């Protein structure tokens, strides 16, 4: 992983996003979301990520 | 239709759409036509009597 | 009838109270695409997106907004009403006299 000051930046675009493998996930200590809700991800389409 | 949701009634349009065009808009900022994403079919959504 | 047929300025008197109305109405549906503050115009892409309690914020802003247009429209509408009650009060009254 990168230093926070050069952090690392890549885009996803063009594919199926299933949001629920990484919500649904028990090693992740936290797991917010702003501006929409992480049961409602799986519903929505997105120009890019 | 790609994550834009509502109620209505589907039929055939008859307006000319280009090719790059993917839905139209009225001056309520509400969506009266889309494009089918699977059969590039242009519907005309009118709202429910 | 030659001077009705030639002057495209005749009837204004008609035509500004078709053009008035006309225009209030169109305000008012153009007000639907202000976001007052809120992420969306759209009620249906708030709660597609957000749940009850963030989408109750969302939806209060344009409540307020939309009502607060509304009763624009409305008081507007009382008050031209008033004044062409009184053209036609006027009307009433030439067509008994004349
Ligand atoms: C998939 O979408 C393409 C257009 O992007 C269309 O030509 C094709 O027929 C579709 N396939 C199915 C099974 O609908």
């Amino acid at each position: 992983f990168a230093s926070v000051y050069a952090w690392n930046r890549k885009r996803i675009s063009n594919c199926v996003a299933d949001y629920s493998v990484l919500y649904n996930s028990a090693s992740f200590s936290t797991f917010k979301c702003y501006g929409v809700s992480p049961t409602k991800l799986n519903d929505l389409c997105f120009t890019n990520v | 239709f790609n994550g834009l949701t509502g109620t209505g009634v589907l039929t055939e349009s008859n307006k000319k759409f280009l090719p790059f065009q993917q839905f139209g808009r009225d001056i309520a900022d509400t969506t009266d036509a889309v494009r089918d994403p699977q059969t590039l079919e242009i519907l005309d959504i009118t709202p429910c009597s | 009838q030659d001077s009705l047929s030639s002057t495209p300025s005749a009837l204004g008197k008609l035509q500004n109270v078709v053009n008035q109305n006309a225009q209030a109405l169109n305000t008012l549906v153009k007000q639907l695409s202000s976001n007052f503050g809120a992420i969306s115009s759209v009620l249906n892409d708030i709660l597609s997106r957000l749940d009850k309690p963030e989408a109750e914020v969302q939806i209060d802003r344009l409540i307020t907004g939309r009502l607060q247009s509304l009763q624009t429209y409305v008081t507007q509408q009382l008050i031209r009403a008033a004044e062409i009650r009184a053209s036609a009060n006027l009307a009433a009254t030439k067509m008994s006299e004349c």
